[PDB]
């Protein structure tokens, strides 16, 4: 029993997505790979993975396709192996599915070898220690939470605050000019998102048709059964894991959202038998999503810059699939509603975000020192603002309304236009560097921009467009008061 | 004609609260069909069953309209031939009745030209009515805010003890009386004392002349009745007001109260019957058995059906299924908080949670 | 010629010759519509040529169908025709279109609507067929010696409570 | 019945070698005409009540 | 030469709305998805659908009409095939069921068709008018786009989706047959006397000729609820597969879902959250991925979803609400709060979000909504936190907001650019929709003999179409524009604002609150 | 404080016997679901 390719099985049961399969010679290993061979007039072929043993002779699976006009009895024939994808550099600038088959109708993909989606992660000793600043162009990002080169990124955020957004982003401004490849893995998201990404990257040349490109897709969207959104992000982190051993090459990993492999799993875990947890997921919650994360690392060999976003059902960070993906993360960046009704864009909670490599002896101590003296500015300011309520802000002290002033430039001041955006916005997007973001935020702290207008830190870039749009506010008011003037 | 499967036989099976499972050798009858069982059984009363589920060719799962004491296994069971039919007709008016149709007032014989199966269906589309018209109840919260449509739907939700029962003798005084068509009160989970109350009180006002022409029905099954009871008399009620709707083309008033105990008593059958609870602890088809209901209360274009139902919300939560499926399918709504009514402020009506389907300059001034 | 690619970059077919032909063998120009739908359908995009024999339809139908429609414009239907032209498909309607334009508003007396066609062709094209602009000035010069200028309930003076607000 | 029985037999691939048998059931359903089945095969000519 | 059907087993029990098969030894089998017909007589069928396949060789079964009619021990023969509907041009004005069946009043397409892939698409770029200024500038919605309209119990959730059907009735009628826009109204677990009010009220406008409803009333069983969504889609998709735009409106998905909870319980189904069933959002999430917009390659056409979800107390955290949200791309939200306060829609603009944008607004519209977002953002922030010009002009947008029926587009743009470029500021709040009223339905200037415009006249209805080629902010077309507001407001603040401030008898007061109150409801 | 408290102290009270409740539910579904195969014991040697 151990070459079980072409071994032949019968449909026992369907309910649902969920399928048993009997065996008369036994059934295969788990995650294998299955093929409905009977012909059932369907316009899609079926395609089963073995999820359970239920006995010696009798396994549980879950398709990939509908299980419409599915018969009791019906042929099926194992594949010898699991689900395989296609890798090489002869996937880039292509779209495929989980099943590794190609869907922009672009013609045939030479591919010179396969991998099996189901991998086993890397052990302790194969881990790198990379503490490199990566430099995103977002004033937030980079001040408070900034990101590390080979390490994993999380957004977390409910449903409307700009995940999205970041995403194409954080694409356009490190994925451009990135030295390596890069694999966006759409997850349980809407069809067309993927489309005007597709549309996006081709007018951005990463993916060149007549030349040479530097990115891959995978969608397994909302439309997709449960199981082919439990497998899509395997299929993926399968060929960036190649991307990363075999060519040895920095590549980044986009999912969104990966919170839609979870939910799948839920959804299918009733049917296999097995006892809803709290809230109402599946008991193998942690565990699941543990061996997925630990594969999305990066090793001796090469490094994955991995930006996941998280989804928090019903904006609660505290249901149990949000949660469970905070311990996975090198830096977390926590989208908040309330910012985002206030205008304020991206809507980054700074008193919640965290960063791994925020320590002095990775980035320059002034930059440290910034990010903590601006964190303890506005948990201040969070503090004062009740007393503003209640008393009002006449009764603040002198020192108490200079943190009031000088926190709220710095909460505008976090604001930054997009490139993405500018439908949004209706405004030109900014990348500001590293050095401005530190220097900028360094002398609002000490008070050297006091007697800026307030409004003049709102949607811009660095100090210089901050001086430029007070300039312009200084003009246009003039103008009003000659208008009032003449009057 | 004659049905086919008119006095089979059948033997108890199985016996579970009100529920009762029956095995016929020939076959199970249709759904919906009433049995009655033969034996003794030293029972004081009859035994009546309802059939609500095939649970093979054979076997029937039954529900119980008395109380199920001192019934044994391979009890003898008869069809009667179809389902539970009530009488209609004006020899009703004046007459108190219960869920299966027999006359609880220890007075003559009903004497009823014919008779007619409690489950119906409903009025289609094209027997729908577009009559708009205000009712007129003298209570100037209602008048005023969420005004009552003739021939249409009105619920009042309610806690425990906050006026539902009070505004219905209000309405009832003040339009029942002085109404030219026919009434048909439903109690359904509630006090019997009310019950006999309201009839004295009809009985001094005239509107049931002992002696003379009434204008008033009454059906009464009360919390002490078994639920399989309980989850039947809206329907009798509600037939005897479709018979004069349709076969007399006359106005008729519909005053149900209680129809929470309705959907009540169909979740305890349901546990019984096996049946995974949906949230909270109802059955599953909540909505479905509402949406059958109501439907039948409604105006064509052969009569008008004006319909006001008491809901008492549970523990004072509005977002029970029970109440919150109910708010679909009523043209006016009238909800009564307790904390108004602590104020002093009578009738407790909370304007703000309460709307109407009239509430149109096109219809009211 | 050359080929065309669409927006994913898969080629479109660009001999839309027979059905030109087929837009002008319509009775009423909603058939007209239904042929455009068929060349989209068949990725076969409409050029200028196309536009331009669509109006000619419209302007040559009798009606919109074989029964009347309520509220039928031929001029309305034009003029969304060339919205679509120029922002759902970035085709610049050239002096051809306009005349289409101009002559319907002519044909149907609507001397208001000739105006702002004849500043569109002074603006973006070269001026006005000098035939069309004296035709419409004609119209308008009737209505003012049969008085209907503007609608006359508008004429009509009002007050604070004189007006009757349906 | 015995006539429709024998046509579906024919009409029947599979069932080519096997022999014809015949087993009448009573369906109170029916008042009039009668059905035949065969292995799947379902032909109906009755009528019940109007 | 006969009609041989495919007899698979027997039925052996029935627990309300479905129903359980034991198929007879050595039969073909039924497959899954697919529809039976269960033989109440040797003449009459109840139509169902497969559900489950046990390993026992159970079949469950969701029964969808006849159900009275069905009883323990009757044959059932499978046809085999998956559920297909009628589609097409001949079904317009009609009321059908989720079966298709025709309800009297006083092609094949299949149910169950995958979603377009995702180089089948193309961008949203052409605009969807509701009629109402408040969606139509801060809540854009276009052709392919899917927007939820979430709100409480007695909100205007179904009068929006209602007056949106309607106000494509006068565009159809002006441009060609190519853009006009198809309606498929589907009615879930509603009153049937809703349905038939909905029905009167279309064809009072005449949306029938271009309308097709769907119902599957309360009386109904769970089965027709449940595939009522995905049988209008389909009548749906037939325009779109074929160059055309189509607009589908779900009312509502809320009462889907219960049905569907219904019917997965009584077969056996484990429950999940709130007893829903494990998919829930997958069957919600098939059903909106249905509505895109196609690509020019595959014909141009589109299906604009808009599924119509309750609540209760304003809780948006709910299980199925907060799955349709993560799905649809905006989301409209009728606060009860605005309802009571007079502001009708009650559209809480805070809370509303249409993840397009400008992409899908008209380049007339993309200018004035632009700039109007701006002023808006300002206002709300200036109260929460002095007569500024954000602050004098916010107010009176909220107040233009308010309505009652569809607005005609030329109408809506030219009473917003008015308020945008200051005309109004001189307007009183309570007084600008009667100043609308006046801008729109009537001419001062030619009532007073001041009017120097030759063409830019409100009465003419056709310059709308020549407002959305060329925008207000154009040579062509802003002149006038200037001149004919320019014009209204002296007018109307000379002769009628003056001997407004000027009222005092009570009779007059009165009659004064009617006057601007109707016009509330006018425009 | 005295009147929120309470809704909290009783919103967790609830909160605990729903989500159990429906614990139990899925459990007694899938345990009804489930149907127990022949006895393949020798009967006939008791
Ligand atoms: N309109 C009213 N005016 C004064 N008191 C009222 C009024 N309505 C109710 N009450 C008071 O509230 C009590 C309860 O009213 P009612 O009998 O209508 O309760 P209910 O809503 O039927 O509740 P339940 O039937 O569940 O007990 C009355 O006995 C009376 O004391
Ligand atoms: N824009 C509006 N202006 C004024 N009244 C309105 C407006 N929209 C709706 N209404 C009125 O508000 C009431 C509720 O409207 P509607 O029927 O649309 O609510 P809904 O969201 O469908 O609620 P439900 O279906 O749960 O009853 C009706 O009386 C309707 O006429
Ligand atoms: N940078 C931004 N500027 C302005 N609006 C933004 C920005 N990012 C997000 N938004 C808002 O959010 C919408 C997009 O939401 P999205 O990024 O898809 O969030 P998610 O995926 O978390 O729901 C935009 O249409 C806009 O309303
Ligand atoms: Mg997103
Ligand atoms: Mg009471
Ligand atoms: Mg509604």
């Amino acid at each position: 029993v151990a070459d079980h390719k072409g071994r032949v099985g019968h449909v026992s049961q369907v309910i649902g997505a969920v399928v048993d399969v009997h065996f008369a010679d036994g059934v295969p290993p788990v995650l294998t790979a299955l093929d409905v061979v009977d012909k059932l007039g369907r316009d899609e072929p079926l395609t089963l993975e073995i999820v359970q043993h239920l006995d010696a002779h009798t396994g549980r699976c879950i398709a990939m396709q509908t299980t419409d006009l599915l018969k009791l009895k019906a042929k099926v024939v194992s594949t010898g192996g699991n689900i395989s994808v296609p890798v090489g550099r002869e996937t880039l600038g292509r779209i495929f599915n989980v099943l590794g088959d190609a869907i922009d109708q672009r013609g045939p993909v030479g591919e010179k070898l396969r991998m099996p989606i189901h991998a086993v992660a890397p052990k302790l000793a194969d881990q790198a220690a990379e503490d490199a600043v990566l430099t995103t162009g977002i004033k937030v990002i980079d001040l408070i939470l900034p990101y590390c080169k080979g390490g994993k990124i999380g957004l977390f955020g409910g449903a409307g605050v700009g995940k999205t957004v970041i995403i194409m982003e954080l694409i356009n401004n490190v994925a451009k000019g990135h030295g390596g490849f890069s694999v966006f893995a759409g997850v349980g998201e809407r069809t067309r998102e993927g489309t005007d990404l597709y549309l996006e990257m081709m007018q951005s040349k990463v993916i060149d048709l007549k030349g040479e490109s530097k990115c891959v897709l995978v969608y397994g969207q909302m439309n997709e059964p449960p199981g082919a959104r439990a497998r899509v992000a395997q299929s993926a982190l399968t060929m960036a894991e190649y991307f990363r051993d075999v060519e040895g090459q920095d590549v980044l990993l986009f999912i969104d959202n990966i919170f839609r492999f979870t939910q799948a799993n839920s959804e299918v875990s009733a049917l296999l038998g097995r006892i809803p947890a709290a809230v109402g997921y599946q008991p193998t919650l942690a565990e699941d999503l543990g061996q997925l994360q630990e594969r999305i690392t990066s090793t001796t060999k090469g490094s994955i810059t991995s930006v996941q976003a998280v989804y928090v059902p019903a904006d609660d960070i505290t249901d149990p699939a949000p949660a469970t993906t905070f311990s996975h993360l090198d830096a977390t960046t926590v989208l908040d509603r309330a910012v985002a009704e206030s205008g304020i864009y991206p809507a980054v909670n700074p008193l919640e975000c965290a960063s791994r490599i925020m320590d002095p002896d990775v980035i320059s101590v002034d930059h440290y020192n910034v990010a903590q003296d601006v964190v303890q500015m506005l948990t201040k300011y969070r503090e004062l603002q009740d007393i503003i309520a209640v008393l009002g802000i006449d009764e603040l002290s002198e020192e108490d309304k200079l943190i009031v002033d000088r926190a709220r430039k710095l909460v505008k001041f976090l604001s930054q236009p997009f490139q993405v955006a500018e439908v949004f916005t209706g405004m030109t997007g900014h990348y500001v560097q590293l050095d401005d973001t530190i220097d900028s935020f360094s002398g609002l702290l000490m008070g050297t921009y006091d007697q800026v207008p307030e409004m003049a830190f709102y949607m811009v870039g660095g100090i210089n467009s901050v001086l430029e749009k007070a300039k312009k506010m200084a003009e246009e008011a003039a103008e009003l008061e000659k208008m009032r003037r003449a009057r | 004609p004659v049905a086919d499967h008119k006095g089979r036989v059948g033997h108890v099976s199985q016996v579970i609260g009100a529920v009762v499972d029956v095995h016929f050798a020939d076959g199970v009858p249709p759904v919906l069909t009433a049995l009655d069982v033969v034996d003794k059984l030293g029972r004081d009363e009859p035994l009546t069953l309802e059939i609500v589920q095939h649970l093979d060719a054979h076997t029937g799962r039954c529900i119980a309209m008395q109380t199920t004491d001192l019934l044994k296994l391979k009890a003898k069971v008869v069809s009667t031939g179809g389902n539970i039919s009530v009488p209609v007709g004006r020899e009703t008016l004046g007459r108190i009745f219960n869920v299966l149709g027999d006359a609880i007032d220890q007075r003559g014989p009903v004497g009823e030209k014919l008779r007619m199966p409690i489950h119906a269906v409903a009025p289609k589309l094209a027997d729908q009515a577009a009559e708009d018209a205000v009712l007129t109840t003298g209570i100037k919260v209602i008048d005023l805010i969420l005004p009552y449509c003739k021939g249409g739907k009105i619920g009042l939700f309610g806690g425990a003890g906050v006026g539902k029962t009070v505004i219905i003798m209000e309405l009832i005084n003040n339009v029942a009386k002085g109404h030219g068509g026919f009434s048909v009160f439903a109690g359904v989970g509630e006090r019997t004392r009310e019950g006999t109350d309201l009839y004295l009180e009809m009985m001094q006002s005239k509107v049931i002349d002992l002696k003379g022409e009434s204008k008033c029905v009454l059906v009464y099954g009360q919390m002490n009745e078994p639920p399989g009871a309980r989850a039947r008399v809206a329907q009798s009620a509600l037939t005897m007001a479709e018979y004069f709707r349709d076969v007399e083309g006359q106005d008729v008033l519909l005053f149900i109260d209680n129809i929470f105990r309705f959907t009540q008593a169909n979740s305890e059958v349901s546990a019984l019957l096996g049946r995974i609870p949906a949230a909270v602890g109802y059955q599953p088809t909540l909505a479905e058995d509402l949406g059958q209901l109501q439907e039948r209360i409604t105006s064509t274009t052969k009569g008008s059906i004006t319909s006001v139902q008491a809901v008492y919300v549970p523990a004072d939560d509005i977002t029970d299924p029970a109440p919150a499926t109910t708010f679909s399918h009523l043209d006016a709504t009238t909800v009564l908080d307790r904390a108004v009514a602590e104020s002093g402020i009578y009738p407790a009506v909370n304007p703000l949670e309460c709307a109407s389907r009239i509430m149109d300059p096109d219809v009211i001034s | 010629a050359a080929k065309k690619y669409d927006l994913f970059g898969y080629e479109v077919d660009t001999n839309t010759a027979p059905w030109i032909e087929k837009i002008k063998k319509c009775k009423y120009y909603d058939e007209a519509g239904e042929v455009l739908v068929n060349m989209n359908v068949s990725n076969c995009p409409p050029d200028i040529a196309t536009y331009n024999a669509t109006l000619q339809c419209i302007y040559q139908s009798p009606s919109k169908q074989s029964t009347p429609v309520d509220n039928e414009s031929k001029f309305c239907a034009m003029m969304d025709l060339l919205e679509e032209m120029q922002h759902r498909n970035r085709l610049k309607p050239n002096e051809e279109s306009w005349t289409w334009v101009m002559k319907e508003c002519v044909k149907s007396g609507q001397f208001r609507l000739g105006y702002c066609i004849q500043q569109v062709m002074e603006t973006e094209c070269k001026g006005c067929p000098a035939d069309l602009v004296k035709a419409n000035e004609a119209n308008a010069q009737k209505a003012k010696t049969e008085g209907k200028e503007h609608p006359g309930h508008l004429s009509q003076q009002a007050g604070l409570f004189d007006v009757k607000v349906e | 019945a015995r006539r429709v029985a024998e046509e579906l037999h024919k009409g029947l691939k599979e069932l080519a070698d096997y022999t014809l048998v015949l087993k009448t059931v009573v369906d109170r359903t029916i008042v009039k005409g009668f059905a035949v089945e065969l292995a799947g095969q379902y032909v109906n000519k009755a009528e019940g009540q109007q | 030469f006969f009609k041989t059907t495919e007899m698979i087993g027997y039925v052996h029990s029935i627990d309300g709305t479905i129903a359980t098969l034991i198929p007879a030894p050595g039969n073909p089998g039924v497959a899954y998805n697919t529809i039976i017909q269960i033989q109440v007589s040797p003449t009459t069928f109840a139509a169902g659908l497969v559900f489950n396949l046990e390993k026992d060789g159970r079949i469950g079964i969701i029964l969808m009409d006849n159900i009275t009619e069905v009883q323990s021990g009757q044959k059932v023969m499978a046809t085999g095939q998956l559920l297909h509907i009628p589609v097409g041009a001949g079904v317009l004005g009609k009321v059908v069921n989720p079966l298709g069946h025709e309800v009297p009043v006083g092609t094949l397409g299949k149910v169950d068709t995958g979603a377009p892939n995702i180089v089948s698409r193309s961008p949203v770029n052409y605009n969807l008018l509701t009629g109402f200024k408040a969606v139509d500038t801060m809540i854009p919605i276009g052709r392919g786009q899917r927007e939820l309209i979430v709100g409480d119990r007695q909100t205007g959730k179904t009068s929006i989706a209602v007056s949106t059907i309607i106000n494509q009735v006068r565009i159809n009628q002006q441009i060609l047959s190519k853009n006009a826009v198809i309606s498929i109204y589907v009615s879930i677990g509603q009153r049937c006397s809703n349905v038939a009010r909905i029905h009167r009220l279309l064809q009072s406008y005449g949306a029938l000729r271009y309308t097709t409803v769907m119902a599957a009333t309360a009386a109904e069983p769970a089965g027709l609820q449940y595939l009522a969504p995905y049988a209008g889609v389909t009548m749906g998709e037939y325009f779109m597969n074929r160059g055309r735009h189509c607009l589908c409106v779900y009312d509502d998905l809320s009462k889907q879902a219960v049905a569907y909870r219904q019917i997965s319980l009584l077969l056996r189904r484990p429950p999940g959250r709130e007893a829903y069933p494990g998919d829930v959002f997958y069957l919600h999430s098939r059903l909106l991925e249905r509505a895109a917009m196609l690509s020019p390659g595959k014909g141009g056409g589109s299906v604009t979803a808009l599924p119509i979800v309750e609540t209760l107390s304003n809780d948006v955290t709910a299980y199925i609400v907060t799955n349709v949200i993560s799905i649809t791309d905006g989301q409209i939200y009728l606060d009860t709060k605005l309802f009571t306060g007079g502001q009708r829609p009650a559209v809480n603009i805070g809370l509303s979000v249409s993840r397009v944008g400008s992409s899908a607004q008209n380049a007339a519209m993309k200018g004035v909504a632009g700039k109007l977002k701006g002023i808006l953002a300002e206002y709300r922030k200036l109260a929460a936190d002095v007569q500024t010009i954000p602050m004098i002009r916010g107010a009176r947008f909220v107040a233009l907001f308010n309505q009652k029926q569809p607005s005609y587009f030329m109408n809506a743009i030219v009473s917003l650019y008015a308020c945008l470029n200051g005309y109004l500021d001189d307007v009183k709040v309570q007084y600008v929709k009667f100043y609308e009223y006046l801008l729109v339905h009537r001419d001062l200037g030619i009532m007073y003999g001041t009017a120097k415009n030759k063409f830019f006249y409100m009465y003419v209805q056709e310059l709308n179409y020549l407002i959305r080629f060329f925008t207000l902010n154009s040579p062509i077309l802003h002149g006038e524009l200037e001149e004919m507001l320019k014009q209204h407001t002296h007018l109307f603040l000379q002769h009628y604002q003056s001997k407004m401030n000027a009222i005092k008898s009570e009779k007059d007061v009165k009659a004064l609150k009617n006057l601007l109150y109707s016009c509330k409801r006018a425009v | 404080q005295q009147r929120t408290s309470s809704l909290y102290n009783k919103t967790r009270q609830f909160g605990i016997t729903a989500a159990l409740i429906e614990i139990l539910s899925a459990m007694s579904s899938l345990e009804g679901n489930a149907m127990k195969g022949v006895r393949r014991n020798k009967f006939w040697e008791g």
